Order: structure tokens, then sequence, then C-alpha cells
């Protein structure tokens, strides 16, 4: 019944966004926490109730050594990027893979990619090509899913609620 | 003067010596705050600590308050205990980006310390804490409170299953409507990642 889910990925990619989507709250636009606080999902998949707790953690670099303190006892672990930041996937098997397989070993991983809504954005597809990049490919994401042994690959957007539930039920699927 | 854990050893160490045989019922509603604070809290604070204006948060509430509220549930020692928060803790007109680039706002921040430093001030909710500075993401948040917590203050530790969805935040909760006096609010630079944080010690009373 009760679970252990850990959130990671480079920092900004939306992982706080994601678990405030998730908690049912709206989309945060002038008060975004850095991280958010405790909080337990309530999920029902395949007749079996879970409480997944869910920890949220600072993606950045400058908190490296605080993170261990979240990774003991995990049932799943989300790992994410952006879709916007070819950049954020890149530091999939840099360095969130690495990480979590030596604090977390053979834990069940999700890939998550994050912020879908800009997959079709004019700004970011602009942005983006300023540096030869373009927003990340479902392809792309499937096969860094394959390429770290990951569990699933999801996409979803904390902005448009898109993938939100399914990326939670799939964890929860995962954790099981 | 005060005990600070600064590992994982310390904390531990420091954890067994708290009491920790709390009933069926009490357990529960210590861990069902761990589960998510917000519905305890936000309506503590919306209702000024009346309970009567939601008879389902009335009964959680009053469960958890007898729990803390218990003989042998509180501190033997003097000790310092910690949480992060987001710059709304000091009003609404605040948000995070009173921190731009590791640098907090001066003019934001002389209002701050100008409104709440010397400030004695009871909260409506109950205040979550670590005995450890580094276990919560308190030194990622953009204000970093140590509470100065004096022997005979009441609360619970919780490190286990048992008593916290969270096993591993070295948690000790104080109860609602404690009363602290806020002495200091200030800037400090982490040496790490080099970036200004405020700060603020506080008094339980
Ligand atoms: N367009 C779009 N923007 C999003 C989405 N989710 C988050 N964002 C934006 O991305 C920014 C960072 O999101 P946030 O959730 O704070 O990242 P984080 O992974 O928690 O970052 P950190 O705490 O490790 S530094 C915010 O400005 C937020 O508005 C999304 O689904 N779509
Ligand atoms: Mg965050």
């Amino acid at each position: 019944i009760r679970k252990k889910l850990v959130i990671v990925g480079d920092g900004a990619c939306g992982k706080t966004c994601l678990l405030i989507v998730n908690s049912k709250d709206q989309f945060p636009e002038v008060y975004v926490p850095t991280v958010f606080e405790n909080y337990v999902a309530d999920i029902e998949v395949d007749g079996k109730q879970v409480e997944l707790a869910l920890w949220d953690t600072a993606g950045q670099e400058d908190y490296d050594r605080l993170r261990p303190l979240s990774y003991p006892d995990t049932d799943v672990i989300l790992m994410c990027f952006s879709i916007d930041s070819p950049d954020s996937l890149e530091n999939i098997p840099e360095k969130w893979t690495p990480e979590v397989k030596h604090f977390c070993p053979n834990v069940p991983i999700i890939l998550v990619g994050n912020k879908k809504d800009l997959r079709n954005d004019e700004h970011t597809r602009r942005e983006l090509a300023k540096m030869k990049q373009e927003p990340v490919k479902p392809e792309e994401g499937r096969d860094m899913a394959n390429r770290i042994g990951a569990f699933g690959y999801m996409e979803c957007s904390a902005k448009t609620k898109d993938g939100v539930r399914e990326v939670f039920e799939m964890a929860t699927r995962a954790a099981l | 003067k005060y005990k600070l854990c600064t590992n994982k050893e310390e904390a531990d160490a420091w954890g067994k010596k708290q009491f920790n045989k709390w009933s069926k019922e009490e357990k529960s509603a210590i861990r069902d705050y761990t589960k998510n604070a917000r519905p305890y809290n936000e309506f503590l604070r919306m209702h000024a600590g009346k309970l009567d204006s939601d008879p389902t948060m009335k009964k959680k509430i009053e469960s958890l308050d007898k729990a803390l509220n218990r003989k042998e549930a509180k501190v033997n020692d003097n000790i310092k205990v910690y949480r992060g928060d987001d710059a709304w803790i000091f009003g609404k007109e605040y948000d995070n980006s009173i921190i731009k680039n590791g640098k907090v706002d001066r003019e934001k921040f002389k209002e701050i310390q100008k409104k709440f430093q010397g400030k004695t001030t009871t909260e409506f909710g109950y205040i979550s804490t670590s005995i450890l500075i580094d276990a919560g993401y308190a030194k990622t948040r953009p204000v970093m409170t140590e509470f100065k917590v004096g022997s005979g203050t009441h609360g619970a530790y919780m490190n286990s299953d048992d008593l916290t969805a969270y096993p591993g935040q070295y948690e000790l909760l104080l109860p609602r409507n404690t009363v602290y006096k806020i002495e200091k609010i200030y800037i400090a630079i982490d040496n790490n990642t080099q970036k200004e944080q405020i700060k603020v010690e506080a008094t339980i009373k």
C-alpha cells in the first residue's frame, strides 16, 4: 500500500510544477516553491490502492551533496528532462543515470519528458534554433529510456495537465 | 546553550533518547499530518485556530494536539532545529525573485527586517522542523529559520515509518499555537553555493 517516489532532473526542468499539478493545485504562476513539501498521492492501478510518498529534489549541481539524503529505500525514480531543453536530455546519461544507479541501485526508473506543451511552441522553436537545437522528439525520449533501462517513457505538461496522471500511474505500476 | 546535531550519527543518537511510545491513535494522527500538512495548517491559519468551522479537521486537529500535548511528548534538551521557507512566509507581497542571481534584494530585505525583526508571534498551524540542517532542502530555500527550542518544549520526533510517511527527515514536529520571538533576520552567504539566503533566528517561548 505504501511506496516512495523520488523525482530528479536538471534545475528548472519542471519537477516541482509537476508535483504541484498532480496534487490538483493549479499550475503556479507567481508563487513557485523551490522544493514541494510532503505530499502523499493516492493512486489506484489494477485493483491496488497505493499511497505514494513523493520526494521533490533540488536539481542544481550546487545541491548535489544534499540529494543523497532523499534516496534511501526508494521504490521508483521519476527521472526528468524538459522537452524544450536538449541539454537537459543529455544530462540524463551523463549525470542523472550514474547518480541514481549509484544511490538507488536497481530501483525502477520512469524517464519523463516535461513541458510537452513547448514542443509545438514558436518561441521555443525559435530560441532553440539559435543554438542549432530543436525540441526533443518523442523518438529521442524513447531511445534514451531504452538506453538507460527505464521501466518506461512518458511525456507530460504540468501547464496543460496533459499526461500528468499517466506519469504517476506508470510510476505506481513500476513501484509495485 | 543549545545542542546542534551536525551529522546522521549525532541526530540518530539524539533521536533514540526521545519519547516514542505513543498510542496507535496518536501515531496515526502524527503520521497523517506528515502525509500532507496543508489541510491542517491552512485551515488553522485561515480560521485563527478555531476548529468548529469544519468538523472533519476539528477531529483530526484535536487528535494530533492530544498526541503532542501528552506528558512525555517533549524535548529533554535545549536544541536547535531548522526549516526552509519560500519568501511569502513574510507576506504575499514577496515571492522568490527577492533573490536574483544569488543576491537578496536589499530594499525588500530591509522592509522584511523592519516588519518582523524583534516580533513575537503565535503560529496557528503546527511547525515542522528538522534536527539536521542538511535534512530538508532548507539550504535550497530563500529563507532558513533556526528555532532555539528550550527543554520541556512539547513535540514529537519522527524518523520511522510508524510516525512519518517520509522517514529520513529527522523531523521534530512542534505543537500548534507555538509562540516564538524572531531575534534576528539577516543575510548570509552559503560557502558552497556562493549565493545569499535570508536567515532567521527564532526562540520558542
Ligand atoms: N511551458 C511550461 N512551463 C513549465 C512547465 N512546468 C514548469 N514550467 C516552468 O518551468 C520553470 C521551472 O519549473 P520548476 O517546476 O520550478 O522546475 P524544477 O525542476 O522544480 O527546478 P529546481 O527546483 O530543481 S531549480 C517555471 O518557470 C515553470 O513555470 C510546463 O509543463 N510547461
Ligand atoms: Mg523545484
